[PDB]
RNA sequence: GAAAUUCACGGCGGGCUUGAUGUC
């Protein structure tokens, strides 16, 4: 009875917005209105060789060629401007509610079991915690993510509007939080709370970011890029597409929503180490790992299999719904 | 068959070269890393000649993934 | 005597038009003039695999590989511009007259039964909830499917016109609507009553409607999609291809017309639940289940096949006869 | 045990910015504000052949002809303004932390061993000389690296801000300065103390730094150029292409990171001759030579294969962790 | 044993500035400040005007590539040979005694009413080098012997073998006539000729001036060698690899002829005979 | 003569192109 589906889909709540590079002064920080936007620049370089050379069958007159040979390409890497200090960070993210309602249904009977559980974890278990790993793990921006390497003093303003009237706001130091370990903060409470006035049918909330680093100078950045699967025939000279917005610098919303999906400390194997991406089959595809493998019974996909018929998950449920918040 | 490792971290297609050898040949299955329906594959010399071809074809990193399976799919050898 | 026809077919009356992505901001609304609209971009994305696998006989160093990596495909992104908040539908509906006049007649006996039965179903039976169908569960934008979910304001402006000249005018708010019930309002019986004054030969009616999101910033969409028959070769890279208007964003017909096809509550089995897409054997693409089947006399090809010899619907007519309002 | 990554990456900490070329005149040194920028124009030339020939099959009325005639090109070439003697280098390259914090993991015992690595090379060895090296073999302008010839004076003010308000300063003359040795200097390491400060998490430091060659008028320069690959169809008339930072002059940071690179006489045959930059298999790319071939094992692809299990580099290490500065 | 260089590479030692055509009257010739600058000659200014500040660079054959270090040590060896063993006190000589006449003023020396050259020199804004001379009173086919030009040339003595910075603002005066003409540096019509197509010479500018572009004027200064193979005194040469002048379409020292630049090191660097045509061996190396 | 194909998923990390020439 109520078997499994051949057919589901949950629609992706708690969903992001995209990245607005524009570059201001610290001190000048709050007059963020004609904050000049970055255009990512192009530069050429002559390639060294520091690949690893195999060692199955090859020779030592090859590597003397090739590396005093330069196999040179071009590179389209985005700059700072010249006297702007603060980045900029226009990234506004909306959370929708009802976080089990379905796309799809190949029985409405499961439907009607998964919607019982949502009132479980919903009713039952709360979302305090919940939200303040989407916060107490986020305000500490990962975010911004290749740039939070030192910087001078990254500022998160994790504003919101009912209207254009702005009302929810908020001030932070994501420099003042941990990156490891979430920590007791009465305001990350309040946008967590205000979260949890979103993601749970309450108000409509979509949260105008400011997040400044006041980093430095000219220097450059980790910006979002492209592939060159088929572009690479017609082109052969970029080799590192950085996507645009209109006349700017995105930081696509692809690794956006890794950025307030990392939380689970809930992983199989490490402790304080990593916290990693809550996934389907919880996949970082950095150290191209597998926590939670399919020889362990924390499967995404079987967390149903086990709890749309036997109840059992105790607290690793946390993992096994954010595994459905997308 | 006997299953060996893959080319180089492939899909951009939910697809891959997927080589897994056989007996005396070897097979590249191009096929699926889900449900595992398959087109065509190639079955030839060691890999000896696999890397060799393989890095004989154009493109550049991800590019030799690609150009590869349009060259498999496009099969001779039944 | 009077056989079925080897040979049937019926004009879909009360057909649609495309939609108009376009984005503008609210309290800007009345000024949708140079409404700037909307292109499909291309994000180039890496991922995970969070697919199920079959589980039956497989080597274990197969998954083991399969999760760790990337499936890094480009995907067309359809994203809002950067400081329009509200959408936009440019989608004028227009609807045709003689509601079962035939295009083919394999026996013009048959035609003429037919045509005695739009009479009963014309004449006899009304099309004020019929109607209101089609505009109490569709003025509430089922119409901008994927798109309403947590609109801020759903403001639906169903507007009308003789000529280039425009008197059908009325304003409405699907937010402030139902969409599993239908609930008695006096302008949306002026719109119904419009649609009174179009299907059965009265004025040439064609709706030219301004159907406006208030929703957020630089969000995605849902919007319409194609295929990868055949163009998965020469390709390989997108694998979401979204349909295009001139320089725009299309919301095509096919799906819009089972937008305001999505009507009956005359399903067998259901009561509140399902307000599906009346249509010959009733199944829904969605759930892929066949509400009406063989088994159940509630087939639109039996429908005559009982009605054109035996005259005993009683008030399922409405979903026998949509059936042929298509 | 603790086999070697199939996937390692470091982070190139301690990078660069870009170049400001612009002009002005000394003892007008200290007001650098409106230092008006410079455009590299496009010389137009007519020349010989100095190129050999090939001399293997040839017929000797060829050459006649060749050398007979003009292959006359394009080329686009900065000239220095009309009465500003003083060049102007704004570079503010800025230090990042946490040297050996990788960005990939291919085992995190083996990120834990090299961390362990780190904490020898940096609490065990300090980097005294090493940013003596940073400093006092790069205070010595080989930042302006071919305009380095004959300079009048090249006045080197390496200054440091917190924020907008600049306190590092100190004052310098890169031609008071060796550039095959490094001497004992109490202000060089007040900045190479500075950057003690900043490589290992000590204080966030972007040195926006004021170089000023005083050298002469007019005169041409030897800045940063580009590529010919599939540009040199549609125009095939310049063949030398200046890369330009809005309305001016780049050396760009691919040029500028080897200033600061050119460190290592820890090289395996020279003594003094050669201050190479240290790199995976140290490969100078004027010179075509491979210092640290695969014969000897002086390899950074061997440095850890034998330190990772064998401990035993002794004071080269310098050139095997400064390999993974980058 | 050390076998030629797949990559070699040498830099222009002794380059050159640009030129500053400005237009002054003669007797007012010594107050060059506000000269004006030329955007035809102007209306009563008889004068001309040349600012070119060359700079000497040091260090003859100290290169730019190294193919094979051994070989730059033999070059450099050679550098003390033609640096030490041969002097340039002729060499200097040519550069001024063949350039003071001014071959720097090209095409505009036809028939100056006088040609004033006064090679300037500063430590610093401080100007001490000061000499004053007489184009016009100086030959063009040959070079002799005068002491102020040996105070010049023994100046660019102390230039080329590093011992002082030397960069000679220089102020060439033409007080030729009124109104006329010039002469000045052109440019191309490669891909410009579409959309222009009614401009056919193209003279490049400075800011808002009249250039003579640095390539046209390191000729003056390279103008030189009388080492040439079969001419005697008819053609004061631009000593260069392969000895091609751009006007005649000559080729001096041809492949058949064994005085070529890409076979005087070929020679030399193995065999160690030249004889005294090394000059014309070596400035090509000081380019 | 008339059909909703989908929801959704981090791509990156480094890099001395440079060396010098007459506009017909």
């Amino acid at each position: 009875e109520r078997k499994l589906d051949p057919s589901d889909a949950l629609m992706s709540a708690g969903a992001w917005a995209q990245r607005d590079a524009s570059q201001e002064w610290p001190a000048v920080t709050v007059r963020e209105k004609s904050v000049r936007g970055t255009i990512s620049n192009r530069l050429k370089t002559k390639d060294r060789d520091p690949a690893k050379l195999d060692a199955s069958i090859q020779s030592p007159n090859l590597q003397t060629v090739d590396v005093a040979n330069l196999p040179s390409d071009a590179d389209t890497l985005k700059v700072r401007f010249t006297l702007r200090v603060l980045g900029g960070a226009g990234t506004p993210s909306a959370c929708n509610d009802a976080a089990y309602r379905d796309k799809l249904l190949q029985t409405v009977a499961t439907y009607v079991n998964d919607q019982g559980f949502a009132e479980l974890a919903r009713r039952y278990a709360h979302n305090l915690a919940n939200a303040r790993f989407l916060w107490r793990n986020r305000v500490g921006a990962e975010a911004v993510e290749v740039r939070i390497n030192h910087i001078r003093q990254g500022e998160v303003a994790r504003a919101w509007r009912f209207d254009a009237l702005a009302i929810g706001l908020r001030d932070f130091k994501a420099d003042a939080e941990l990156d490891a370990l979430a920590e007791l903060i009465a305001s990350g409470l309040s946008g967590s709370g205000h979260v949890l006035l979103e993601v749970v049918a309450f108000a409509r909330i979509g949260d105008g970011q400011e997040v400044f680093p006041s980093q430095e100078l000219i220097l450059d950045k980790g910006d979002k890029k492209g592939q060159k699967s088929k572009t690479l025939y017609s082109v052969r000279d970029a080799a590192a597409i950085h996507s645009q917005k209109i006349g700017n610098a995105l930081r696509t919303i692809d690794t956006w929503y890794p950025d307030e999906d990392g939380l689970g400390p809930i992983a199989v194997e490490p402790y304080g180490s990593v916290t990693s991406q809550g996934k389907a089959y919880r996949q970082p595809k950095q150290k191209l790992d597998f926590y939670t493998l399919l020889d362990n019974w924390v499967l995404r996909d079987e967390a149903p299999a086990v709890e749309q018929q036997h109840y059992v998950i105790a607290n690793l449920i946390r993992g096994g719904v954010f595994g459905e918040a997308e | 068959m006997k299953f060996i490792k893959y080319l180089s971290t492939a899909h951009l297609n939910y697809m891959n070269i997927a080589v897994y050898e056989n007996g005396s040949k070897i097979k590249a299955r191009v096929e699926n890393v889900v449900n595992g329906k398959s087109v065509g594959a190639r079955d030839f010399d060691s890999t000896e000649q696999l890397e060799s071809w393989f890095y004989g074809l154009p493109g550049s990193g991800l590019g030799r993934i690609e150009n590869a399976m349009n060259e498999i799919s496009r099969r001779e050898n039944p």
